[PDB]
């Protein structure tokens, strides 16, 4: 009765939209991502370069 | 309004004549109790003051040409001649009070010179004016 | 709640009136990375009755 | 195209509304000037809601 | 593939009748029956943005020299808490966005509950049998306020630190055991070690757990009473008229759910909140002019401002002036919690009410509510009366006196006006039932009498003059557009006129539709009558 099965475009775009929303929500988790091969800021100290 | 459109010509022509006297008498007469030169406030605002009366007079004149003899404009008219409908008058509304409150908010906004207050007051006024006009148009609640 | 730092006056300590100069730690980078020294820096300084 | 709600008038020696003239002395009714009121309570579709408390 | 997943999920949980019951629950549709969802969605955002926020935050008071993203404040000695909170906004990618989302969500949460409580109060949804819900909810709002308070005190900046100084000195100045209690909470003199630790462990665990538990209990208890609704056509006190859980309610809940989520995501970016980099580390000597706690905590601070210097000296002991503030706030809480009991003592009516009541029909309660709202608002304004005084060019002493006097005459005027307006609304409601809708058709009769056309909502006797319909507890129409006498009768797009062929049928179909709807609604009414006479 929802008549959603007939609307291929609506449900297709809705899937994409929902996926993009989900990815938008979880995106700030990329603040945790750090490059292991980027030396820490400042000159090399007695503990090395951080790598 | 047969006579209403006509009586405005009186003030119109009067003020038009005074405005032209004013300009010529102020720029060419040295009195000793003032200086010589056209005055740019009593001239513009008296030329354009005649403009208002002319505008209203002409509009009412064009309007009154294409109106029939109304019972209110007829000298010997029976009370039963206007028997009918006098159009639509709003019985009640809360929106005049609201939009007065909105102009008050914008007023204090400008007084204190707070940008947020001016902005809010401006859009608080648009809303209330909109609701005033759409009062009798609000559709039956669709479920 | 009876005591503050001024109670040191009672037990024969000489406390001055220390004005806050809001001094911060100083960066000193040399051959072994960067370090904040905060030595030789005094944030409280003595004050005179003409100051 | 002419709106359904537009009053049924002869388009000959008569105009219902122009720039400056009209047929009423006042504002035209927003529910059709040719609408006859009042009507029967049935047409309004108002259902008086019987309620009992407690 | 789908027929078989259900088959082997039902064969082992016998859940066919249990699930069918849940998906067939009917919920009343009213815009004011959604305000509770806003609190729920904001709470979900808080606990989700909060968990992300704890991966970068160190709640330690240990002093360090700052070297980080914020190039100012480099070399400045601060706590470990302040340095990490300053790092989650200048060194974490999208950390300021999440921090601001968190704070905005906190604000919305408290306002999502306050407005909800107002809806519950005004409509009378706290009556029998719904008093556990009222008590649970009241505890929810107090704990929400407490949670918010200990949340913005975590960064340990200069602004929040003064709040803690105020709070500690409120506790310490309590009769008899305010000294021992203060030392038991902070673990010593203020500030102390294990002071940002006890607060951090009670803001991310103790309060959340308590709140979640109360919320879950609250919702389950609501689902058991299957809501309440306004009086209307066909709806009695032993039924619910609305929409089923699926497919209509569940989708609407999600739609509104993400709407709130998306709105909080907008403010988190476009609007600054709690700019802690401008405030500096906490120092007991430094203070600022605008030291207001937060909007939900303003009323407590406003109470402290308008309380006169009324100290009681008792020889070797003293009662501070702020003690009376505590007493007053305690009374306000007690009055709020035990409202259903006080309302039913003075009304003498406890009769298992399932039908709501419009605020206009309960003038005493409505007026008490507006009286209390003015009290709360005046306390809130007095709480930030130093920013009011400067920005609006008013004497600060005058503001204090306005707060002091206004707490007595403000509530009184609010009650009077509100009561009169409630009765006024009642009167306007009776004119329509007695005479009909005032149409704007001022006809002139042949004699010259100007008469307004009245549209009866009921049967007339002989010559107009409608038989007066009795009040029914529902909203009476007041305009002729509320009966669809202004409905646009031209189907099509903005430019598209739409073929008449398809335009005739659609108007006919909608006409038959609302006829059938009205018929079914009035049949429901009739059923109730002949059911209530047995
Ligand atoms: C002096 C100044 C006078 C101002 C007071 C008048 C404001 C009245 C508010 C309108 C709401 C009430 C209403 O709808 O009708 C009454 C309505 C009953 O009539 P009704 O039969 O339901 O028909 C009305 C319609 O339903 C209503 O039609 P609707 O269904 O289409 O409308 C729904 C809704 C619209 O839908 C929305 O939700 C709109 C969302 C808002 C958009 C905002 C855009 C920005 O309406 C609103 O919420 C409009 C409210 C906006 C008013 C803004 C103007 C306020 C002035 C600003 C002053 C600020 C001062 C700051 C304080 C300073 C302190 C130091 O309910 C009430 O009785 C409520 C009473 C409200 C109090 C009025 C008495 C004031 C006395 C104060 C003493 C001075
Ligand atoms: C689509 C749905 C898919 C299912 C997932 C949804 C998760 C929760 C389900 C909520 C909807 C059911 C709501 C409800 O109240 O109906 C009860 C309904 C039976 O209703 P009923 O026939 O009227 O039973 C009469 C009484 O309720 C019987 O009462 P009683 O006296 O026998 O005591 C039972 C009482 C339990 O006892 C008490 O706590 C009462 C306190 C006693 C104190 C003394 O509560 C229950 O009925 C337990 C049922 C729920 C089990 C816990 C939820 C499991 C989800 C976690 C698994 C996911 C990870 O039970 C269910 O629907 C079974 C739950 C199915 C869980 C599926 C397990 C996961 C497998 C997924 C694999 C996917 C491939
Ligand atoms: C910026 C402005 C933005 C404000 C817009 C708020 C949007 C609220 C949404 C809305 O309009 O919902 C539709 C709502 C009707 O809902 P409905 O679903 O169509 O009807 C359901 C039932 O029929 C139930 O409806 P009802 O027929 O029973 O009428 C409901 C009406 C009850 O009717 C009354 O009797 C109203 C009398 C109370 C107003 C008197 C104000 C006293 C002034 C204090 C003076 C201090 C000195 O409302 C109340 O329950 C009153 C509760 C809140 C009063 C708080 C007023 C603020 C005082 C704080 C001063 C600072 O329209 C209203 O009636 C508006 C009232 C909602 C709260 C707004 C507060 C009143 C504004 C007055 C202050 C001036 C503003 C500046
Ligand atoms: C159920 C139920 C409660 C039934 C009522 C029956 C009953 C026995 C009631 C108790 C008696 C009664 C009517 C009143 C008691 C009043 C008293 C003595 C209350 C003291 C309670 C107490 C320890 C309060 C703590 C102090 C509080 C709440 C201070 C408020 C406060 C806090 C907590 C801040 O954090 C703050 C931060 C920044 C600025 C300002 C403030 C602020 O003012
Ligand atoms: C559940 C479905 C999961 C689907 C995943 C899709 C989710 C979309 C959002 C993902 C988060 C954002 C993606 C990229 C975000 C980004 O741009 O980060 C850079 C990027 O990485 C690189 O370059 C190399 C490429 C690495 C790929 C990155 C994409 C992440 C995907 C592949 C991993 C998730 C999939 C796993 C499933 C998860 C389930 C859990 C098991 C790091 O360069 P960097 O230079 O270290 O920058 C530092 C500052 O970030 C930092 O603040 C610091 O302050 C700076 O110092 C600086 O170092
Ligand atoms: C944590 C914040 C709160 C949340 C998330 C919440 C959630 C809800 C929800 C989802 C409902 C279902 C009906 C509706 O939406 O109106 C509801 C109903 C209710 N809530 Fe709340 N609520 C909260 C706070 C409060 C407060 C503070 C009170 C009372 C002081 C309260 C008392 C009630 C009552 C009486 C109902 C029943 C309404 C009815 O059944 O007609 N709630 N709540
Ligand atoms: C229960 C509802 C909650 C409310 C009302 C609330 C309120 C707040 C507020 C107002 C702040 C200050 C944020 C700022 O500085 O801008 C804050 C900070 C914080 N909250 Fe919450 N919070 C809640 C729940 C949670 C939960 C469940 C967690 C953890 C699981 C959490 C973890 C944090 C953390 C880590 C901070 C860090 C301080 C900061 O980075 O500013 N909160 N909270
Ligand atoms: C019976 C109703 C009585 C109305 C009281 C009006 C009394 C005001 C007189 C106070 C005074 O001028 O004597 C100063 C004295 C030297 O110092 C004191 O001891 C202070 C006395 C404690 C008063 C705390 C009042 C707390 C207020 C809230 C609890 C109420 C909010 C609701
Ligand atoms: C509900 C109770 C709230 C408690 C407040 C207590 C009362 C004290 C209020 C002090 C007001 C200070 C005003 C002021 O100084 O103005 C300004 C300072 O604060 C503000 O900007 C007020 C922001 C308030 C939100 C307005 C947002 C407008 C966008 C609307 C889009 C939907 C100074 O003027 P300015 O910003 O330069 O234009
Ligand atoms: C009615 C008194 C008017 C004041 C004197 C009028 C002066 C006439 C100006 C004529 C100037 C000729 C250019
Ligand atoms: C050098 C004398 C020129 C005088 C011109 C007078 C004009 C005044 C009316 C202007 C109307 C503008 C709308
Ligand atoms: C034709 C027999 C197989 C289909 C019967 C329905 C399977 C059980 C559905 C239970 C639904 C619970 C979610
Ligand atoms: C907390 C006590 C409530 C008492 C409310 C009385 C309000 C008095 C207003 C004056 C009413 C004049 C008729």
């Amino acid at each position: 009765t929802s008549t959603l099965g007939r609307r291929k475009l609506i449900m297709g775009l809705a899937g994409g939209g929902a996926v993009l929303a989900g990815l938008t929500i979880i995106a700030p988790m990329g603040g945790m991502i750090k490059n292991p091969w980027n030396p820490k800021e400042g000159p090399m100290d007695v503990q090395g370069d951080g790598t | 309004m047969k006579s209403s459109a006509k009586l405005m010509y009186g003030p119109t022509v009067f003020m038009a004549a005074m405005a032209v006297i004013y300009i010529f008498a102020t720029m060419h007469v040295s009195d000793g109790g003032s200086v010589k030169g056209v005055e740019w406030v009593g001239s513009v605002a008296l030329v354009l003051s005649a403009g208002l009366t002319l505008m209203l007079g002409v509009y009412l004149h064009f309007t009154e040409v294409r109106v029939d003899v109304l019972p209110e404009d007829w000298e010997e008219a029976e009370v039963a001649d206007k028997a009918g409908t006098l159009g639509f008058f709003s019985p009640s509304s809360i929106w005049p009070a609201a939009m007065s409150g909105a102009v008050g908010f914008l007023a204090f906004g400008v007084v204190y010179f707070h940008y947020w207050m001016i902005a809010v007051g401006l859009m608080l006024l648009i809303f209330t004016i909109t609701k005033l006009n759409l009062q009798y148009g609000v559709p039956k609640e669709k479920h | 709640l009876w005591t503050s730092g001024w109670t040191l006056v009672e037990n024969d300590v000489k406390v001055y009136l220390g004005r806050d100069t809001a001094a911060i730690a100083e960066s000193h980078t040399d051959a072994t990375g960067e370090h904040w020294s905060t030595t030789g820096v005094s944030r409280l300084v003595r004050m005179r009755p003409e100051d | 195209f002419v709106d359904p709600a537009w009053p049924e008038h002869n388009p000959a020696d008569g105009h219902v509304v122009t720039e400056l003239i009209s047929k009423v002395a006042g504002a035209s009714s927003p529910w059709g000037d040719d609408k006859e009121f009042p009507v029967s309570a049935e047409e309004t579709g108002y259902v008086h809601p019987y309620t009992r408390i407690n | 593939s789908l027929a078989t997943v259900g088959n082997n999920l039902d064969s082992r949980y016998t859940m066919a009748s249990g699930i069918r019951r849940q998906i067939n629950k009917v919920f009343p549709t009213h815009w004011s029956f959604m305000l509770g969802e806003i609190a729920l969605y904001s709470f979900i955002v808080l606990l989700l943005t909060g968990v992300y926020l704890t991966l970068f935050f160190d709640p330690s008071i240990t002093k360090v020299i700052y070297d980080g993203g914020y190039l100012p404040l480099n070399g400045v000695e601060m706590s470990r808490a302040y340095a990490t909170a300053l790092d989650i906004s200048f060194e974490v990618r999208g950390g300021l966005f999440i921090r601001q989302m968190h704070h905005w969500a906190a604000l919305l949460f408290v306002v999502s509950m306050l407005v909800h409580m107002l809806r519950i109060f005004f409509t009378g949804a706290f009556r029998r049998p719904r008093e556990a819900n009222w008590i649970i909810g009241v505890v929810l709002i107090i704990l929400g306020m407490a949670e918010g308070f200990m949340g913005y005190s975590l960064p340990d900046d200069l602004l929040s630190g003064v709040g803690l100084r105020i709070m500690s000195a409120i506790i310490v100045g309590l009769p008899i055991i305010g000294t021992w209690m203060h030392w038991l909470i902070f673990g010593g003199d203020f500030p102390s070690d294990l002071m940002l630790d006890r607060f951090y462990i009670a803001h991310v665990l103790i309060i959340p757990a308590i709140l979640l538990g109360l919320i879950a209990a609250h919702l389950a208890l609501v689902w058991y009473q299957k809501h309440t609704q306004f009086p209307g056509a066909g709806r009695t006190e032993n039924n619910v008229i609305g929409i089923r859980i699926m497919p209509l309610f569940a989708v609407k809940a999600v739609a509104f759910g993400l709407i709130v989520f998306g709105f909080l995501a907008l403010l988190a970016g476009v609007t600054t909140i709690n700019a802690i980099w401008n405030l500096g580390p906490y120092n007991p000597s430094q203070v600022s002019a605008g030291s207001q706690p937060d909007v939900y905590m303003l009323w407590t601070d406003g109470a402290a401002r308008v309380m006169p210097a009324w100290e009681l000296y008792l020889g070797n002991y003293t009662i501070p002036a702020v003690f009376w503030v505590a007493v007053m706030l305690g009374i306000l809480v007690v009055l709020l919690v035990t409202y259903p009991f006080i309302e039913r003592k003075f009304t003498g009516d406890d009769a298992h009410h399932n039908l709501l009541q419009r605020p206009r029909d309960v003038p005493v309660r409505t007026s008490l509510g507006v009286m209390a709202l003015v009290f709360y608002i005046l306390l809130t304004v007095s709480g930030g009366n130093d920013v009011y005084a400067m920005q609006f060019h008013v004497s600060l002493n005058a503001m204090t006196w306005i707060g002091r006097i206004g707490l007595i005459v403000g509530p009184a005027i609010a009650y009077f006006i509100t009561y009169r307006l409630c009765i006024g609304l009642q009167r306007s409601d009776r004119e329509v039932l007695e005479h009909g809708i005032e149409t704007g058709i001022i006809k002139q009769m042949p004699n010259g009498a100007f008469i307004e056309v009245h549209q009866p909502l009921g049967p007339v006797d002989d010559h107009g003059h409608p038989i007066p319909l009795p009040y029914a507890g529902a909203a009476v129409p007041k305009q002729m557009n509320q009966l669809g006498y202004a409905e646009v009768e031209t189907r099509g797009g903005f430019f598209g006129p739409d073929p008449e062929d398809i335009r005739a049928k659609a108007k006919e179909i909608e006409h038959a539709n609302h006829i059938e709807e009205a018929n079914t609604l009035r049949a429901l009414n009739e059923a109730n009558i002949e059911r209530d006479k047995n």
